[PDB]
């Protein structure tokens, strides 16, 4: 598993792949791993099937639970700190091999300047998190293929596209030198997802964006 | 005596159900539509209940509250336990119902509360709206095509049933429904709509200046 | 009181 | 003292019992039909309660609607912890008149309430339909033909006895039991059976087209 | 009799919030200031609740101090739990109507209790100065310019009436809110602000050599 | 009593 | 044991073997392992025989529970969690070696597309799912050989009958691969069980035609 | 130990052997190990001497506990459940040593055909059990060779004589290549005990009967 | 980590790197792990980082709501004592391997001396406190190297100036000996933290001022 | 009657306040002096609470005594909590007057008691002696001087009110304390002192000769 | 009352 | 009322205990003498409860056991917990006092019940003997000389008075105390010292022969 998620100016995209594992046999083909828990944060969790989807579930209804007993929703401050305890609560199952990692991407509506009110917030298994400053962060077993290569890929990101294209990338390297990461798959037509958050809210990249950009980081590589 | 205290108990509410303001619902083409006549920008009467289930009352503050918080913390539970599309406004309604009369018969002093409980299709689903009023007793009633709660009822009840018009757009309803009402500018009317074009959350509220506009 | 059928 | 108090109680319950919709239970060949006058279309008096048993109550909702769920939560909890063909009828029968004293006795108000259980035998297997009314005291009486419970229930009871006849099918035994309720169409009538020819579950509701065909 | 139980219990409590001293609580160019007549040294009326929402009570002193001590556990209690700029003055001041009225209709005594919660905006923020009164039944109002309690209110509301200026500095509302009281030295007065201007904690008491410079 | 709304 | 699922146009398909093991010693010869939940949904479980049993019939039980109550059943989304929460309960007791695996086949009579509406869910000890896509599923020892069969042979699956052999052929050959998978006895007469769901609920295919089947794919093999 | 059951046209018949051991040494050559639970079952327990009895007497209890609260019998479902259920119970005791395990036998007088309606159930230490289809069933460490032997000697079961010879002469076989399975006693006169559940209920087969079958076997044998 | 703290005359001073590793892996190059808890202390934590920004929030909280419930803050003795029996209250999971160990820095307004009112506070994984006399601690990894350094550099500090700058340079040593503590990045522009306890309270230094600093001591070194 | 169970508990309460001995407290050079009028040898009124904080009561002894222990448990638990330091007699009083509030408006009967919480300074530190009054209600009073309790209070408060000298020494306020008592020798009077000389424990009792050279 | 028997 | 059921509680238990035989204890020369006017051979009122604490009580056999058997309780309690010389005389009376007041104002019946518990020094150590009177209200009393419980204690009391004499011998003490209580043989009398001569268990009975000799 791999899901990168990265700010550009203006916004913040998060991208996950789509295989899952039981050890060297490949069990799913088109797992999504990224969900919208809120019309400003996407919420991706790298880890165990069962207790990543649980997480993304419980969070999502918390989040609208309090939402509608206090009329506004929570500041991405306390959205973080929810999150962490939910992470923290989950601490002994993961020391018995129940481990689930969250990589939250929100838009900040508070925040002063709307260029950077883009935010990245990355978790360990004690519950705590680090908000990612450097502009980009993954998890899972081909992160750190990901990360090194958006450092290298980065100053490309100017706007929402460039910077949806920069995760394709950086998903298809994680897949290339990782064997349980998933890679675009042609044969099959499944590729990797992805959601866009601005100014406007949460949208899922519709599949076909996706398809070209995978093909067009192909192309460019055979030749 | 079970008829004297049955019908003081009822007398004792029904006064503090009139002692308030007035609330209408009413369904129009995009979904239903709640106006409310609320002073206050703290204090609200009409309230989001699960994704395509919306509630307004009429009453005693503190108590349909209380009862809106209930309604939610009851939809999540389902909704959790199950799943999204199980929760439906006729289970909401129906515990209402149930609370309403158990505090009736047991507390001291019965809410003096009159709710209104409302329901959607899901998106790109067909369906017509369900209205349903839940007075203070128990009694619940299957409405279809406008509920009005709380204060004098029957003018705003006859001016509504003159004026109403269904797959009337957003704007004739709620000039209807704010006409029926007066039977108030936007710094005391409370606004909101549940959307049947959404995709998941429904309840919209309209404030400010989109509410200008509209009235 | 109420809810009779 | 006790005599003004169980007299007292008496009227009370017997009073919110005419004071509501009537309903009918009748044998016929497939096995029982249940036929109830109901104007919603959400609030349903006539249940499964158990693979071949059925129940149908008329007083008031909520209470009546109390007994209908602690009823399906004593059958399961039988049906799991023995078997499902271990689940009768006259044992359902019994908690009620239990459940009806107990409340009768022991509570504030007593439950406005007249329940009705019904038995048909299982799949490929010979058996009379069963039929036991239980009042709102704990008292319990079994029926060979028809019970008719809530409302006015002479005049129904009479043209029942007049117009019934065993081994009437389906549609007959709908006529007589809309004919002697009368003493009203599909959007006015609640109806299903207890089929006995079904393999497992038996009880059946009878709604809408196929309604409007059989009536 | 529930109307004579309530009114009586109104009485008994508007009684003794007349029967206290006056407090005041205005809008200014920096915040929001308090100022009580309060002859000891050691028990205060107006208190810090949370990052920048201050309180002030006139009334029984035992009462409104355990709902200081009450609001300060919450405020604390929610910081913890979600962060500190979710709390806000507007459900500080909600749960303390609920509790009010709580106390009203289910406690033996009533509380002689009158409050005000006062919010200003966050540090480089903008934002007008929120106060709400909460009074001793559960009701509760939004208050644009000043809140008066305790003892008689009408002639110190009327002085500030005339005399308030929005966007008064600190010692022209100080001297604005002593006259209008008095309708009293630094030994006799209790003084505080809600200096928008501090960057977390906003609650600021003003005594001694300072207070004696600014009246 | 109060808080009517 | 071996439990495949197949969709085809228009329905579900659901089939087991029937052999049970202690060790390397055969010890039931028709044990039924695909039951029927309810009118829409079948359920096969794979593992501990008695905490397979358990689980199929309090699954039952639990969905008719709430249909009793509410008059209406579940979405096959509710049906979905309520099955996964039990997996999930019985983690402890899997770790401890008494594993049950369920397989889920249904209708969706709610779906939009009729010729679409089939429904197959797997589930992990885990108790988290997954909606498979590719078309078939299965569980058990022999599932592996199960469905490298279907792989192949799944082309041909255009109605409910070549569905049916399909599953039937599929079951042969985890059989085939694996001794703790039993295949048709044609001495005692014993065949798979198999249940067919469509628009109209489910139904048990009657022995008989399974019987055909299997000889059709036997003598096919000679 | 090792206790046979075996169903004939009309009846079923249920005999267990004597023997008691521990570890090498032998300590009760009298145990009963049949009991007749009800008027229509009959309950053989191998294992743990102790849980055992305890077993036996607390299902019968429990039998007619409900029958004397409702007013009727359990049917053979729900009589199969609740032993099924006790057997559950027992599972921790059971992986620490103190294991037992239940066969059970039972005329159905609900049966639709009364030549058939013999019932032979068996359970595993989990609770699981099972309906045997294949006319006879054992328990205990002679089981296998009891089995094997019916096997070759069910053809010759014709009524309830035939069935009762069987019987004895499988236990002959299971003592004979067993050491913890007492065969017939000739120098004490300890033979094997028997019950028949027939259309009349359950009656022990009087000694005499087994003595008999006893000598004939063992006469055919030298 | 390496964290210290130095009193000079008339108050106090406290500095933190900003490294956080898993492993030979450096995860976190902007971490702060100095906080003002209130007016006159501060806190800075070593180890586990979970435990440790949740022991720095809940202290502040708990020192805070006590102020608001009586009308006065605790003496600073009895900030040590509940400070204190946190630390003991998180020794099982301290023995688990979440073990964070606070170092606390507080300036009394009510010493008789004001010039020497300022105060250290170690503490040890059993809650037991010490109040250091020597006019020096230091908590981390790269603690011994920082107390080594400061031992001689500290008849340097006669002001709160120049305690700022031996404590920035005992950082400096701590990082230069131990590869978990990290130095003045002059890369990216980030320096330790330093937060100033005096007469007047406690505020946070600007960067600005350490970075000249830490250029300073970097212009020394090479010559 | 909220009015009449008020006006009777308190007079009741004073009754038995004024139905006892009497015992004064006043400041002094070296801190605060107790001085009662106490036959027994056993029984005592005068008390350590902490450190710096002493205590003498007027009543019923075994209500007051019950106080004492109470405050004892309260500041230790406090003392061990925070630290010796943190704990005041301003807590102390306040603690003592929520308790007598709360017994006084929910037990069967209130209190007959009169407190008093005297604190001094700590060792080598300067601050004047601070006394505070708690009466059975819960009412709070500073008194800046002495504080007189139980019994007849008017002669022996103005006999005090003539011959009070701040900085008396210990033999003076002695004197002046006896004769505006007498308004006894050392088998009837129970002397003690808050001397604020000593390092840290500063309740200490004056009896027998060292009493008798004093007096 | 009821259920005599 | 408080009064009426006050004096009413006072009367009902002060006849009680008139209502009974008559108990003297008093000091003499190797400690502390209890005599009682006693028929029954295994009903007894007299007892040890420490090492050096004797107990003697009047009126309700029942309830002034019971009152021993909670003492006894409390004494090994404490010494246990403490140590043995920290268990005092003066704790116990104390004890009883306030066990006493609460069951005198809390309990439906008041304990018809007079207490007298005695102490004596230490082995080898010297200190007058301490003897204390609580009455059934929670009030209690230090005795120099004797006390006097039960039954018509004036003649007894005023006898004594005329006889008593300091450091009398065992057989005086003996003599003026049935002398006294006249105002009976080995077979009506309950007599036992506390010897203060003895090393650690100073309670000790004189019954039979030789009681026979000393009277």
């Amino acid at each position: 598993a791999t899901i990168v998620a990265l700010k550009y100016p203006g916004g913040v995209v998060m991208a996950g792949d789509r295989r899952s594992t039981q050890g060297n046999m490949i069990s799913g083909r088109d797992v999504r791993k990224v969900y919208i828990t809120d019309d400003y944060t996407a919420t991706g969790i790298a880890g165990t099937a069962a207790v990543a989807v649980e997480f993304a579930r419980l969070y999502a209804v918390e989040l609208e639970h309090y939402e509608k007993l206090e009329g506004v929703p929570l500041t991405f401050a306390g959205k973080i700190n929810r999150l962490a305890i939910m992470v923290r609560g989950n601490l002994a199952a993961a020391m018995q091999g129940l481990l689930a990692l969250p990589l939250l991407a929100g838009y900040d509506i508070h925040a002063s300047d709307p260029q950077s009110a883009g935010r990245i917030v990355s978790f360990d298994a004690a519950g705590g998190w680090n908000i990612e400053e450097e502009g980009y962060q993954a998890v899972g077993s081909g992160s750190l293929f990901a990360k090194s290569s958006m450092k290298k890929l980065y100053s490309q990101v100017t706007d929402g596209d460039s910077g949806l294209r920069v995760a394709v990338e950086a998903l298809y390297d994680a897949a290339d030198d990782d064997s349980a990461t998933g890679g675009p798959d042609l044969v099959r037509g499944i590729f990797p997802t992805a959601v866009i958050i601005d100014a406007d809210g949460a949208v899922d990249v519709p599949e076909s964006r996706i398809a070209e950009l995978a093909r067009a980081i192909i192309e460019s590589r055979s030749g | 005596s079970p008829e004297q205290a049955m019908r003081e108990r009822s007398e004792l509410a029904r006064k503090g159900i009139a002692r308030a303001k007035s609330v209408v619902a009413l369904a129009y083409a995009g979904g239903v539509l709640f106006v409310a006549e609320n002073p206050s920008r703290s204090l609200q009467k009409i309230s989001e209940l699960y994704d395509r289930v919306g509630f307004a009352a009429a009453g005693k503050f503190n108590e349909f509250d209380n009862l809106r918080r209930g309604g939610i913390q009851f939809a999540d539970t389902r909704g959790y336990a199950y799943d999204r599309r199980d929760v439906t406004g006729r289970q909401l309604a129906n515990v209402y119902a149930q609370t309403l009369g158990t505090i009736f018969t047991e507390q001291a002093k019965p809410y003096e509360v009159e709710l209104c409980v409302a329901e959607v299709a899901h998106y790109g689903e067909t369906k017509r709206p369900e209205l349903y009023r839940i007075t203070y007793d128990g009694s619940i009633a299957d409405e279809p095509h406008f509920v009005v709660m709380g204060g004098t009822t029957e003018p705003i009840a006859n001016a509504l049933k003159e004026s109403y018009a269904e797959n009337a757009s957003l704007t004739d309803a709620l000039r209807i429904a704010v006409a029926a009402l007066r039977a108030l500018g936007v710094a005391s009317l409370e606004v909101a709509v549940l959307d049947a074009n959404r995709p998941r959350r429904a309840f919209r509220r309209i404030t400010g200046s989109a509410l200008q506009a509209l009235l | 009181t109420g809810q009779y059928l």
